[PDB]
């Protein structure tokens, strides 16, 4: 709501991690978390 | 691996997993930097 910085807190994704077999980690960038309300405005389809 | 630090133990190992990668070893074969290199099962010039 205010004072806002769209800062990351949480990070929820697992507990722990053993027996890595692959690992990637891509070039530093800055996502766009600026939370905003109303239609959708963009569509990242993608197949697995 | 080679020119580490300093090596673990015959009991501890340091066992470095190696995936998702490439590597020439006939440059080690013919390094002239190793006391022993012996191959069992493949030779270092068929496993590239």
């Amino acid at each position: 709501k205010n004072n806002k910085s769209w800062m990351e807190s949480e990070f929820r994704v697992y507990s722990s991690a053993n027996n890595c077999t692959f690992e990637y980690v891509s070039q530093p960038f800055l996502m766009d978390l600026e939370g905003k309300q109303g239609n959708f405005k963009n569509l990242r389809e993608f197949v697995f | 691996v080679f020119n580490a630090t300093r090596f673990a133990s015959v009991y501890a190992w340091n066992r470095k997993r190696i995936s998702n990668c490439v590597a020439d070893y006939s440059v080690l074969y013919n390094s002239a930097s190793f006391s022993t290199f012996k191959c069992y099962g493949v030779s270092p010039t068929k496993l590239n």
